[PDB]
């Protein structure tokens, strides 16, 4: 890949979702979301093997399917109400498809069965890429009509990705897999507070996307992608097992990490509105979100897995990464709950 | 050549729109005039029709605003025959 | 009496394409030193019907391992193209005045070429996915070129219809402004027809006939009669666009005599080129078209898009 | 209008049934989506004809070409599929189930 | 730097006239004096009829007729 | 008449129908172009001609591109058709009656802002301009040039990373 | 965790590079000749095609 | 109405000679004459296989260079418009990003065909 | 509105072309237009909430403008009454209604 | 000799000659001795149906002069 | 729901004009310069009033004065207006630049006797 492709692509990438955000009309939030999904392929399959090219068409036939269902809510609501962006005296059926295909992007629970794989197949800076930067131009869309939005879809939705991510990180062997559940769960977090309240989403958002994008610097420290290889890390890399350990417990939930802020802080405003059944559940199954990541931390940092005789030259050789910012987004992801009033409102 | 020839065309055209816009009044009159009487026709036979039927008002609109709506032609051709109406919608699409 | 119209646009074309062919077997051979049909009538004027009567007679071949439905329709398609792109021409005055007539001459004309490549995909035969298979990148190659080459030259007529263009050259060919674009346009309709030196749809000396190559007597005679008439076609475009016949409204007449003659003298030069030169490799053309065309075709709408402004010539709009 | 706007809509349900149910070949489906974006086009189309705003023209040739995009990069994918595997089957990439 | 366009212009000219032309396409409407006349001609058509003014009384700069000598003339694409 | 779009509308249907029972890739391009051709058709019987015409060039060299492809990578020894299959000719001829069905049975059921078989022809063309002079399609669509710069800007981008996208991705 | 259904089920390779069953290639073989006029008329000619 | 009556009348005259060309003639049908044509030999496989294409990068971009020329097929209104410098600017960048992507693709030698 | 970027650099890309009272070629007018202006105009600076109450006369005067629901059942009820009259003896339309008119002007 | 060619060139030559004279004088002859009224715009056919209207008979090119007004 | 006023079939009758196109579009010129104030009025109220109801004396006005022109006309010069308007309607569109011989004589005529 030349200096010239790259430019364009990821100019391109960046691009798509500016438009969306930036956007009145809802045309061109779904030319933004087709400049991402046309731009992000080739990132994909630069490596060039089947799993990348299968990763690709699971990925570009699903957001395809979604994009061309938004373009149909869009163009009914042209046809009635002759404008653009949707206005309260809008169709439910079009507001709970869009929703639905906006999910389907996203990869919320039950239209999730293509996120694990297309993560499993591809790089991991690019699995960076499609878990944080991708989520946004929906999460757009949906935080500008969320008065609109049914809550009973959006709640299902939401502790169907809940469960389900749980349930499947569960039993997941393959990092990229985990941080994928990792994400569906996080969505449904996410999501399920969207009508009540979209400032906390962005908090979520905000907060997730700094826990994962610095646990994927570390796998792309020693290209780690399964457990057995992190569990090598005490011998690679053990200056990593503190910032490993702790990201993990905040993705969990745990305090006084600053990844229970998101689930407090949503627990509370849904209370507020009388959710008592929906948070509890949600709550209950974080908790199990967080099991596999303390496995995981068993697995890593808390004891030492057998090494190979070959690790010594890993150890002979110097190392130039990681590089500034995994140690400012990893104390900015667990050391500032006590800033909790700032990062809320 | 084709400068010369393009601008004396383009000054043709004005002379062309120029006599439109002298006429344009005459046609809005009779064209504003034709309309009223082929409603005041309908609402005659809406009346001789639709005379027993119970809960029925003949000129009733379907707007709570009372500013003149220009109608279409669904309702101006409507009681009358089917080659009328077709002409109305496929007669310059289907050229002279 | 619309009718009555159409038969006497319909059956002189027919007429036409048939002493089409005999003027290229006959020039064909005088240039080959040779004389052509002069046996079967006086100087050869009943070869055509001889011809045609006999395909017609014929034995047609229903294979087994073809699908028969598009193999019929194909030639239908082919022949209704060619007889359709006929009805919008002035001459001066067309049987349908169209607004978008280049548009319907275009899509008509993309859409003759699945004629071919339906029939070469039915037939199931590897020749005739050959030339399937060539016309795509026929297609491929000029297809680009010659909406752009049409849209730069309309862009001092002003509009897509085709009775603009007699007002437009009312006083000077367009071959002058746009000779370059014309040159192109000539290459592109050789190029449309599948006529030599790009006649690969139907190499005889690479593919035994390409797509006709299981087509028989009547579906073939379709074929040809569609492709001489193509042919008549493109030159009566080429003499429309870029040579202006004399239009005065009292004497069309007159219009119609130097179209005709103009018509003719470009297709003896399609025949000329037959007889002049060798074959084209299919590569070659997308070569061409893509490097010495394309390049020099987007300039030169640049060009037009600008003369109109730094002249002060912009065309009317009706 | 209403009749030719129910027809079209369920012509674009009809092709995303069409894409959502796969068979073996994947360039079908890819023809089920070009299928919906030409409803869409028609629809839009038509809906601006009907409300006489033609500065909502400019949207379904954006729409169109966005699908053409669309279309190539999905051609290209499958050139890729079919080089792997020699087919564009669907039940040949189904090995990232781990 | 001539011997590299000498050469081009030998072997390769089609590319040489297509650079030209774009050259010369993007340069000319900076040069002409007659480019400001395009949107002047495209706005002196009246596609569209003049919605005539109430004569409040103090519309000195306008006219009460066609032919009354005054607003925009078009002798400057009379005589062009 | 008055029958006219509405005919056109269900050929539509239909067209889309037999292309989503998925033959071979051949016989889904043919009902693509004909289904093309019927939008031009029912664009043209609305008002306007560029769009149609347009869109029906568009599908056309689509088409053809998809045919050279599916020669090459979407191909079989014994291509299926719509006939090919019993079951596929069955759910076809199905769709065709349970689309008369559900018409027959709005008609009567329902309203008649949906399917009203009484008063067809009525509403295609609610209103129009009859002193008009400057209505034609091509005004909107190049409307880009002048006000709408941004859609036009924003599909060029589009194209042009097209092209750099499809080469990255058929490098080998 | 294992089931019936994840018995076959392989880890995957370490670097995503799956060893693959080396598809063999299908050449479109042609019988140039007889009767083709190229061929000078007793020559045959068969030959292998990518395209 | 009058195009209808046309293109109807040209779909008649087309089917009416197809009939009378499969009607009219004697026929004497078998096996060996309705068999594929191969130069003389039997086929050694069906036409029906996969017939690799070289010139795939080149029809993906005329997809594109078609839709750029949709894209430029409405300067004949747009000229038409007051707003002239910005006509022949966005015109001027369209075709010349165009022709940027079109010597990207020749450099990087996507016009020449895979061999 | 996300980020609105425009009304901060004070432009507009896609924002002047959304409703159909916006500016159309030419000055020519998209039908509606009046009662989409009425809407907005009542809409504004009070917000949606208020607007699905206050401005519902307006919306509804819209929504009949483009969709027409209540025309058609009004014409649709007029020709069924006379179909039932013709059937049964009690109706002929007159001249100007059977092409026999005076064609003014 | 070359010659011998002119008689297929002048055949072709009266076969295309045909259908515009044919068109024109059908065209005239159909039309009341005019050309066939071009529409392409609104405004064209609006004064075609204004002339089929005022016409006693509904045919546009029956033209109406100032015999029509006093 | 509330009713909708239609004048009657003699509120709204005039003494039309039944006079062709091609006619029109010969006299178009002069019979703007000399029906601006009414025609202007009429089209004025038209705009203003956004109702073809309350505008209609006006188009009546506007017919009456297009009559006394054409009568204007009838009287003096009625023959070259015929040759030029006979000469102007066999155009398929109906050009000026088709009938210059024609249009000279007649405005000529006009010029002089009006
Ligand atoms: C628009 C496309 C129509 C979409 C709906 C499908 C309607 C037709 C389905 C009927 C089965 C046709 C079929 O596939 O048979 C295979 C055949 C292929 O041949 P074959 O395999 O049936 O050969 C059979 C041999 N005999 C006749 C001896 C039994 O192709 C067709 O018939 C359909 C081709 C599609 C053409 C559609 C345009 C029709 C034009 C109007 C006439
Ligand atoms: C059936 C199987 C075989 C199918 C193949 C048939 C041959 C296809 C030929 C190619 C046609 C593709 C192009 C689409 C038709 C052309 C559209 C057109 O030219 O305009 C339609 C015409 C009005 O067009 P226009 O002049 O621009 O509007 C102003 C007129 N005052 O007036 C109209 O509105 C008439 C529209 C009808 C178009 C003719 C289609 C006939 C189909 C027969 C089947
Ligand atoms: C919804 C409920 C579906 C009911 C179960 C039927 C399962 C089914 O047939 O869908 C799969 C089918 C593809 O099946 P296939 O891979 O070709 O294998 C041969 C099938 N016996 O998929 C398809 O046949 C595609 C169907 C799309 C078109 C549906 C339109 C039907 C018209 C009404
Ligand atoms: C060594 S060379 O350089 O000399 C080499 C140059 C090329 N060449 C040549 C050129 C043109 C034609 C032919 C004879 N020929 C005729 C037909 C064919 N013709 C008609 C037909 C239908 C209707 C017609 O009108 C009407 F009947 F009235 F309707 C008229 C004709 N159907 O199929 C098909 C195939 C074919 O080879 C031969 C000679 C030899």
């Amino acid at each position: 890949m030349n200096p010239i492709t790259l430019a364009i692509i990821y100019f391109t990438i960046f691009l798509g979702p500016v438009i969306t955000m930036s956007s009145t009309n809802l045309m061109l939030m779904w030319v933004g979301l087709e400049f991402s999904l046309l731009a992000i392929i080739p990132m994909l399959i630069n490596k060039k093997n089947p799993r990348s090219t299968e990763a690709a068409t699971k990925y570009f036939v699903t957001q395809a399917t979604a994009s061309m269902i938004i373009l149909l809510a869009i163009v009914l609501n042209y046809k009635q109400l002759g404008t653009w962006m949707f206005q309260q005296q809008t169709n439910g059926l079009i507001l709970n498809m869009t929703l639905m295909a906006l999910s389907m992007k996203l990869g919320l629970a039950p239209f999730h069965f293509w996120l694990p794989e297309v993560t499993q197949g591809i790089p991991l800076h690019m699995g960076l890429i499609l878990l944080t930067w991708q989520k946004i131009a929906p999460l757009s869309i949906l935080i500008q009509i969320y008065p609109l939005l049914n809550s009973t879809i959006i709640l299902m939705l939401a502790i169907t990705s809940i469960f389900m991510g749980a349930w499947g990180g569960l039993n997941q062997t393959q990092m990229r897999k985990i941080m994928a559940y990792s994400s569906i769960a996080h969505m449904g977090w996410m999501l399920a507070i969207l009508p009540y309240n979209p400032s906390l989403t962005l908090l979520n958002l905000m907060i997730y996307i700094i826990l994962t994008a610095p646990m994927f610097m570390a796998l792309m420290l020693n290209n780690s992608m399964t457990i057995n290889s992190i569990s090598l890390l005490w011998n690679k890399t053990p200056a990593m097992l503190t910032m490993i350990s702790l990201m993990l417990l905040s993705l969990g939930g745990l305090p006084p990490l600053t990844g229970f802020l998101p689930k407090w802080i949503i627990i509370t405003e849904l209370m507020k509105n009388n959710c008592l059944i929906m948070a509890t559940l949600m709550a209950m199954m974080a908790l199990l979100n967080l099991f596999f990541y303390t496995r995981l931390i068993y697995s890593t940092s808390l004891t030492m897995f057998p090494t190979n005789n070959n690790s010594k030259m890993m150890t002979h050789q110097t190392k130039t990464k990681p590089n500034l910012m995994f140690s400012t987004l990893a104390i900015m992801s667990t050391m500032t709950l006590p800033l909790a009033p700032q990062l809320i409102t | 050549r084709m400068m010369r020839w393009n601008q004396e065309r383009r000054r043709l055209l004005i002379e062309d729109l120029e006599a439109r816009i002298a006429l344009m009044p005459l046609f809005q009159a009779e064209k504003d005039r034709r309309t009223l009487q082929i409603l005041r026709e309908n609402l005659e036979e809406e009346a001789i029709i639709m005379k027993d039927v119970p809960n029925w008002k003949v000129g009733e609109s379907v707007f709570h605003t009372t500013r003149w709506v220009p109608p279409l032609i669904g309702e101006m051709y409507g009681l009358r025959t089917k080659e009328e109406m077709s002409n109305a919608n496929f007669g310059f699409t289907w050229y002279t | 009496m619309f009718f009555i119209n159409i038969l006497t646009l319909l059956v002189p074309i027919l007429i036409a394409m048939a002493f089409l062919t005999l003027v290229e077997r006959k020039i064909l051979g005088y240039m080959q030193l040779r004389k052509g049909p002069n046996i079967v009538g006086p100087y050869g004027i009943l070869q055509p019907f001889a011809d045609a009567m006999k395909l017609f007679m014929k034995e047609p071949m229903r294979p087994l391992t073809t699908s028969m439905s598009l193999f019929i329709i194909a030639p239908t398609l082919s022949l209704t193209l060619a007889l359709s792109l006929w009805v919008p021409l002035p001459m001066p005055h067309p049987l349908i005045n169209l607004n978008l007539g280049i548009l319907f001459i275009l899509a008509t004309s993309s859409l003759s070429v699945y004629s071919i490549l339906w029939s070469g995909w039915a037939s199931n035969s590897k020749y005739s996915l050959f030339g399937a298979l060539r016309a795509v990148a026929q297609t491929i190659s000029y297809e680009v070129t010659m909406a752009i080459i049409l849209l730069s030259v309309l862009l001092m007529n002003g509009s897509y219809s085709l009775q603009t263009l007699i007002t437009t050259q009312e006083h000077m060919w367009l071959l002058l402004p746009a000779w370059p674009m014309a040159m192109m346009w000539f290459i592109s309709t050789l190029a449309e027809t599948n006529r030599a030196p790009f006649d690969l749809t139907e190499g005889e000396s690479e593919l035994v006939s390409g797509f006709n190559v299981e087509y028989a007597a009547g579906p073939f005679a379709l074929f040809f009669m569609a492709e001489y008439t193509n042919i008549i076609l493109m030159n009566a475009l080429t003499t429309i666009i870029f040579l202006g016949p004399l239009y005065y409204i009292n004497l069309p007449e007159l219009y119609s005599t130097n179209f005709m003659m103009e018509a003719l003298l470009l297709s003896s030069t399609f025949l000329w080129i037959r007889a002049s030169y060798p074959r084209f490799r299919y590569d070659q053309l997308m070569h061409l078209l893509w490097k010495n065309f394309l390049p020099l075709t987007l300039a030169l709408c640049m060009w037009h898009i600008s003369l109109p402004i730094f002249t002060a010539g912009v065309p009317p709009y009706m | 209008m209403p009749s030719t706007f129910f027809n079209l809509t369920m012509a674009f349900s009809l092709s995303l049934l069409g894409t959502l149910m796969f068979r073996s070949h994947l360039m079908s489906t890819l023809l089920c989506l070009e299928g919906m974006v030409l409803s869409l086009f028609i629809m839009t189309s038509v809906t601006s004809l009907n409300s006489n705003s033609m500065s909502s023209m400019p949207i379904p040739i954006t729409i169109l070409v966005f699908a053409a995009c669309e279309a190539a990069v999905g051609l290209a994918l499958l050139v890729k599929v079919s080089n792997t595997y020699g087919t564009d089957y669907v039940q040949n990439l189904n090995l990232l189930q781990c | 730097i001539s011997a590299f366009l000498k050469n081009a212009w030998a072997k390769e000219p089609v590319l040489v006239v297509s650079f030209s032309v774009w050259g010369l396409a993007i340069i000319m409407p900076m040069i002409s004096p007659y480019t400001k006349y395009a949107s002047m001609i495209n706005k002196a058509t009246p596609y569209n009829y003049p919605v005539p003014v109430r004569d409040d009384g103090n519309m000195p700069d306008v006219p009460s007729h066609p032919q009354d000598p005054l607003g925009p003339s078009l002798d400057w694409l009379k005589n062009l | 008449m008055n029958n006219y779009i509405f005919v056109l509308s269900s050929l539509f249907l239909v067209g889309c129908l037999g292309l989503a029972l998925k033959p071979s890739p051949i016989y889904g391009g043919l009902g693509l172009i004909v289904s093309g051709f019927v939008g031009c058709l029912m664009v043209l019987g609305f008002g306007g001609s560029f769009l149609g015409l347009m869109v029906f060039l568009i599908y056309l060299g689509g088409m053809l591109v998809v045919f050279g492809y599916t020669t090459a990578m979407a191909t079989e020894e014994y291509p299926e058709t719509w006939g090919s299959n019993w079951l596929i000719l069955g759910f076809l001829v199905l769709g065709v009656i349970m689309e008369v069905f559900l018409i027959c049975v709005l008609n009567y059921y329902d309203e008649v802002g949906v399917i009203n078989l009484d008063g067809l022809g009525d509403w295609l063309m609610y209103e129009v301009d009859d002193v008009g002079v400057m209505l034609e399609g091509g005004i909107g669509v190049a409307a880009m040039y002048s006000c709408a710069t941004w859609m036009m800007v924003v599909a060029g981008w589009s194209l042009f990373a097209g092209i750099f996208i499809i080469i990255e991705i058929t490098r080998d | 965790y294992p089931s019936k259904e994840t018995a076959h089920w392989k880890p995957p390779p370490w670097n995503d590079v799956d060893i693959l069953k080396e598809k063999a290639v299908t050449n479109m073989t042609l019988n140039f000749g007889p009767q083709h006029p190229a061929a000078h008329g007793v020559l045959r000619l068969v030959l292998e095609l990518s395209g | 109405m009058n195009l209808y009556t046309v293109i109807f009348i040209n779909i008649l005259l087309s089917l009416t000679l197809i009939l009378v060309a499969f009607w009219l003639p004697q026929m004497n049908l078998y096996s060996e004459k309705a068999n594929p044509y191969e130069c003389g030999f039997d086929p050694t496989s069906s036409a029906r296989l996969p017939f690799s294409m070289k010139f795939f990068l080149v029809a993906i971009t005329f997809l594109l260079f078609d839709l750029e020329i949709a894209l430029l097929l409405p300067l004949p209104w747009a000229i038409q418009t007051i707003k002239t410098s910005t006509m022949m600017i966005m015109a001027f960048i369209l075709v010349t990003i165009l022709s940027l992507g079109l010597a990207y693709e020749w450099t990087q030698k996507g016009l020449e065909w895979t061999e | 509105p996300f980020l609105d970027i425009q009304k901060k650099l004070g432009i507009s890309l896609d924002r002047h072309f959304m409703f159909l009272s916006a500016e159309q070629p030419y000055k020519n007018a998209a039908r509606c237009h009046a009662f989409e202006k009425e809407w907005i105009e009542c809409a504004h600076g009070i917000g949606g909430t208020r607007a699905k109450k206050e401005c519902k006369i307006e919306f509804d005067d819209f929504e009949e403008c483009l969709l027409r629901y209540k025309t058609m059942r009004r014409m649709h009820d007029i020709k069924k009454q006379r179909e039932k009259l013709m059937k049964e003896g009690k109706y002929t339309p007159p001249p100007h209604h059977s092409g026999r008119e005076e064609p003014r002007p | 000799m070359w010659f011998e060619i002119l008689p297929g060139l002048a055949i072709m030559g009266v076969c295309l000659v045909i259908p515009g004279v044919s068109t024109a004088y059908i065209h005239k002859f159909t039309n009341g001795g005019k050309e066939k009224r071009v529409a392409r715009v609104q405004y064209q056919w609006y004064l075609m149906e204004r002339d089929r209207r005022i016409s006693g008979v509904n045919r546009y090119y029956v033209s109406k002069g100032l015999e029509n007004i006093d | 729901p509330g009713i909708v006023e239609l004048p009657t079939l003699e509120e709204l009758k005039v003494e039309e004009v039944k006079v062709s196109s091609a006619v029109l579009k010969a006299a178009a010129h002069h019979y703007g310069a000399q029906c601006d104030k009414t025609n202007k009025e009429f089209m004025l109220c038209r705009w203003e009033e956004k109702d073809p109801r309350r505008c209609l004396k006006e188009g009546k006005l506007v017919n009456g004065c297009a009559l006394n022109f054409f009568r204007q006309i009838k009287s003096h010069c009625a023959e070259p207006f015929t040759e030029y308007w006979t000469c102007l309607d066999y155009s398929n569109m109906q050009l000026f630049r088709h009938c210059r011989q024609q249009q000279a004589k007649f405005d000529q005529c006009v010029l002089d006797k009006l």
